[PDB]
RNA sequence: CCCGCAGAAGAAGCACCGGCUAACUCCGUGCCAGCAGCCGCGGUAAUACGGAGGGUGCAAGCGUUAAUCGGAAUUACUGGGCGUAAAGCGCACGCAGGCGGUUUGUUAAGUCAGAUGUGAAAUCCCCGGGCUCAACCUGGGAACUGCAUCUGAUACUGGCAAG
RNA sequence: UCAUGUUCACAUACACACAAACGGCGCGCG
């Protein structure tokens, strides 16, 4: 149910940075970011339309840490919902609870955030929520409980987050270690490099 | 601003006393993303040359299409040798639901929301021929008003 | 069908010889051997300095070599360390007093040997043969060759079946003897084997001789 | 340096008709605003206007 | 990155380079006119930025001088 | 084509036969090897392809390919056959399943083991 | 369901990598052994067999087989054709049948409009709510394209009557 | 009048546009 393998490997394969490490050390220093993964990486065959779509999909999936069945389900729900399908899908992915904690900044990576959620460190509306796929809703306060409030990892994460760029759609208090999920983020607020449209087409062939 | 993309490149042969002579055919399609589309079919002994010829041909003899808000104006059929094509305007956000060649020509044209199907033969060259014919043979409400001698409000 | 060598078919007429000395039959073979040795040595040594044409001319028990090269500065070296060294080694190989001269190729895009060498180097370092060849022809044409032909042959792109491909530009009149056709050959020793390069450069039509 | 006195997303892009973050380099994208750095892809001439 | 002086200038053929020596400096006694390359400098990432004789002027190149930092290689015009 | 014609006698759906009619819409079936032998392939191939005529539980006498190198088959050997043709042999429509009732898995296979009934080495 | 204990501890495989189709190299064999959904591969340099490394795709699953619909406008009502590709009876006459120039009247069967009754609940879909989330459960709608009856319109088609 | 010819086996398959800049301090010419 989780990918258990090299992370910079995933990034190398995609091409982009998927943010699977904390970013203390640059990824170019941590790995050959230029060279593609494997014996035969230094070769670029020209990629078909299917291939390109697949690569982008892989990128997004790796970034968030969603396996295929779950991703497909997300897409179906997004399609069902009114409005633009790709936009909707991105919103759902952001909405995921692990992603929200990462945005707030209690986890250095999404992996870290997921671990915290799993281990029951995070309460949504004063209730320890355990599911990483838990959809957070608008106006939902989500907070670190005091036992995990003493975590040096959590405090380290906060420092890292302070370094990172803060999201407009959340509001987070570092001392209280609580953030209010004010609204589901808009596509302009999310990254432009993600071409959700390719994902939609792929799951619509 | 004249975005172009090559649909299909195919190798074809002629036979001579010696043996076989191979050559390549490149089907390209260019368009400005505001209505104007033009396709070109180049032939040369090697692929890059063929592609270049196709691009030049395509760049000239393009054709303007009355597009309504990034989609078709009404359901339109198109026929040619075997490739018979149907294409229907669809609501904003559906995206282009269209085959291969068809997708290319539409995309360069600048239509963002269509439901197409290629019936009959799906020979790239013919399907492009069909699609361009279909797109051209499509008038707007301005044009119909002009023809019938009425205002657009009377027609709606 | 198998074409005659344009230099050898043109010697005397429009083309000079790369060797100019007299010898009786007693000393003739030996002289030839010496030339072969020295030429082989010189090419081997100054392969990286791009060397187009060695011209040997020995009078009075002494050899005068003339190396035609695209970059003399690298052939001469600073202080003339390498020219001097070469002179002495050449002298030992020959067994006579040596004298090296160095001719500067001002138009190295119009030199068959040089073009072939460049193409071969690219081929060795695994560039796309077609692209390299095209670049070579275009460059020569731009520089102002009245024409150029290039042929490459064998295991192209590491393909199992060998084939020859050639590009021609301008006019390259092989049957006209008064046509100044520069010609040369080279071989790229790739991982898949030898790949032959032939290059013809039609400088123009000489009418004086 | 972004939000300094030259920031390409405050005033406009430096390159002739192409964006700073590198994501877009063709007139087809004319007037899109990126989400890598936030620049608007437009005439660099307008960098002297705004 | 660091520049080079050379005859291997990109995008220019022997039609101009005929007056440089093999190092990348004009021969003494070359007679020159507008647009002749006197010094074939090049810049990485390769850009042909080389000294050309300015428009209008003309003359005979009577001399050259060459100056180099410490820990840097000479060449046969040095 | 004329609506009247259609009304009189409407359009017949094209009843598609199965390419594995001895299975009778079963995913596999048991049978007894009446006879196991080798046979020559069809035209652009050379081989000695192993095949066995099998009396099925439901009466049918089929012939079945036996994939993999080497096999423990002979007369009176109960095996399971599955759907799939060998394009290569004329008239052979069924594969034996390696790794069932009375067929061993292939020896020393490290890949596609699941396809050849081979257990995971350690 | 909550609380406490210890310690990364008890917990990753399956298929595939010639094209379609995302993913390539070396060794072994030498039209043999074998592979295969299609096209094909293998006769001494196998990216197609077998092994290895590397990669790709799914993941507590992954493959194979069977089966249905889709793609298949390949039974074509929507939505096919018949000179030469499969397809015009050898030619006629003709009953049942199908279709019917033009005008007026009447009828109101078809047709159309409106209403009433019904079309069980579950399912599908929408907005909600409850299981930590989901699956799942669930409130209310919508839908259930139908059918029946009654009351209207006379355009068209049908009946009857006259031209 | 003048028949027949064993089996298989045929690759090359992608950037456009862009030509020197702003202030002191001087000297000199008109
Ligand atoms: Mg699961
Ligand atoms: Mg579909
Ligand atoms: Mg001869
Ligand atoms: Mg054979
Ligand atoms: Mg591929
Ligand atoms: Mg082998
Ligand atoms: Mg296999
Ligand atoms: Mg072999
Ligand atoms: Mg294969
Ligand atoms: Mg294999
Ligand atoms: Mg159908
Ligand atoms: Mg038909
Ligand atoms: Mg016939
Ligand atoms: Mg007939
Ligand atoms: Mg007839
Ligand atoms: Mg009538
Ligand atoms: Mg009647
Ligand atoms: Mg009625
Ligand atoms: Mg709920
Ligand atoms: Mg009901
Ligand atoms: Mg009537
Ligand atoms: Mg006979
Ligand atoms: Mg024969
Ligand atoms: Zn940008």
């Amino acid at each position: 149910a989780r990918y258990l393998g090299p992370k910079l490997k995933l990034s190398r394969r995609e091409g982009t940075d998927l943010f699977l490490k904390s970013g203390v050390r640059a990824i170019d220093t941590k790995c050959k970011i230029e060279q593609a993964p494997g014996q035969h990486g230094a070769r670029k065959p020209r990629l078909s339309d299917y291939g390109v779509q697949l690569r982008e999909k892989q990128k997004v999936r790796r970034i968030y840490g969603v396996l295929e069945r779950q991703f497909r389900n997300y897409y179906k729900e997004a399609a069902r919902l009114k409005g633009n399908t790709g936009e909707n899908l991105l919103a759902l992915l952001e909405g995921r609870l692990d992603n929200v904690v990462y945005r707030m900044g209690f986890g250095a990576t999404r992996a870290e955030a997921r671990q915290l959620v799993s281990h029951k460190a995070i309460m949504v509306n004063g209730r320890v929520v355990n599911i990483a796929s838990y959809q957070v809703s608008p106006n939902d306060v989500v907070s670190i409980r005091e036992k995990a409030k003493k975590q040096s990892r959590v405090k380290a994460a906060l420092e890292l987050a302070e370094q990172r760029e803060k999201p407009t759609w959340l509001e987070v208090d570092a001392g209280k270690m609580e953030g209010t999920f004010k609204r589901k983020p808009e596509r302009s607020d999310l990254s432009a490099d993600i071409n959700e449209h390719l994902i939609v087409e792929l799951y619509s062939k | 601003e004249l975005q172009e993309k090559l649909i299909a490149v195919n190798r074809v042969s002629k036979t001579v006393k010696g043996g076989r002579i191979f050559s390549f055919t490149a089907l390209t399609v260019v368009g400005d993303g505001n209505g104007r589309v033009g396709f070109g079919y180049g032939k040369a002994r090697e692929v890059p040359a063929a592609i270049q010829k196709a691009m030049e041909k395509a760049r000239r003899n393009m054709i303007n299409v009355a597009l309504n808000n990034g989609t078709l104006q009404h359901p339109v059929k198109g026929v040619h040798t075997g490739s018979r094509v149907f294409m229907q305007p669809a609501s904003e956000g559906t995206g282009i639901i269209a085959g291969g060649a068809m997708r290319a020509v539409l995309e360069v044209a600048g239509v963002h929301n269509v439901l197409a199907k290629a019936y009959g033969s799906t020979n790239p060259i013919n399907v492009v021929r069909a699609t361009i014919d279909g797109l051209e043979n499509m008038n707007s409400p301005a044009m119909v008003a002009a023809k019938r001698g009425k205002s657009v409000e009377e027609i709606l | 069908g198998q074409k005659v060598h344009p230099n050898g078919i043109r010697l005397g007429i429009v083309k000079p010889w790369n060797s100019t000395w007299f010898a009786n039959t007693k000393e003739f073979a030996d002289n030839l051997d010496s030339d072969f040795k020295v030429r082989q040595y010189l090419t081997k040594e100054l392969a990286k300095a791009s060397v187009s044409r060695i011209v040997i001319e020995r009078p009075a028990k002494s050899i005068r070599v003339t190396i035609h090269t695209a970059r003399p500065g690298i052939v001469i070296g600073k202080k003339g360390e390498d020219v001097e060294k070469l002179r002495k080694v050449v002298a030992d190989i020959a067994g006579v007093p040596a004298q090296i001269n160095i001719a500067e190729v001002r138009k190295p895009e119009l030199d068959a040997k040089l073009v072939a060498d460049s193409i071969t180097s690219q081929l060795e370092r695994r560039v796309m043969f077609r692209r390299a060849m095209k670049r070579a022809v275009q460059n020569a044409m731009r520089l102002g060759a009245k024409g150029i032909k290039v042929e490459v042959s064998g295991r192209l792109g590491g393909a199992e079946i060998a084939r020859t491909e050639w590009y021609r530009e301008g006019r390259v009149p092989l049957h006209t003897l008064r046509a100044d056709i520069d010609y040369n050959t080279s071989e790229a020793h790739t991982t898949y084997g030898v790949i032959g390069v032939k290059v013809w450069i039609f400088k123009g039509e000489i009418l004086g001789g | 340096e972004r939000d300094g006195l030259f920031c390409a997303r405050i005033f406009g892009p430096v390159k002739d008709y192409e964006c700073l973050c590198g994501k877009y380099k063709r007139l087809k994208h004319r007037g899109v605003i990126c989400e890598k750095c936030g620049v608007e892809v437009t005439q660099t001439k307008v960098r002297r206007e705004r | 990155g660091p520049e080079e002086i050379t005859a291997d200038i990109p995008n220019v053929g022997e039609a101009a380079l005929s007056k440089l020596d093999e190092s990348g400096i004009v021969y003494i006694g070359a007679e020159v006119t507008g647009g002749d390359i006197l010094v074939g400098k090049v810049t990485p990432k390769v850009k042909d930025s080389s000294l050309r004789v300015p428009n209008g002027v003309s003359g005979t190149v009577i001399d050259v001088q060459v100056f180099t930092r410490d820990g840097v290689e000479k060449d046969k015009r040095a | 084509a004329t609506v009247n014609q259609l009304v009189r006698k409407p359009r017949a759906r094209k009843v598609a036969k199965s390419n594995v009619p001895a299975l009778e819409a079963c995913p596999q079936k048991r049978g007894v090897c009446t006879r196991v032998y080798t046979t020559t392939p069809k035209k652009p191939n050379s081989a000695l392809r192993k095949v066995c005529r099998v009396r099925l539980t439901n009466g049918f006498e089929v012939t079945s390919y036996i994939g993999g190198e080497g096999h423990n088959l002979q007369e009176h050997s109960v095996i399971l056959i599955r759907g799939g043709r060998v394009k290569d042999l004329p008239g052979v429509r069924y594969h034996t399943v390696r790794g069932a009732l009375d067929c061993s898995g292939v020896k020393d296979r490290k890949q596609a083991r699941s396809k050849y009934g081979v257990k995971r080495p350690k």
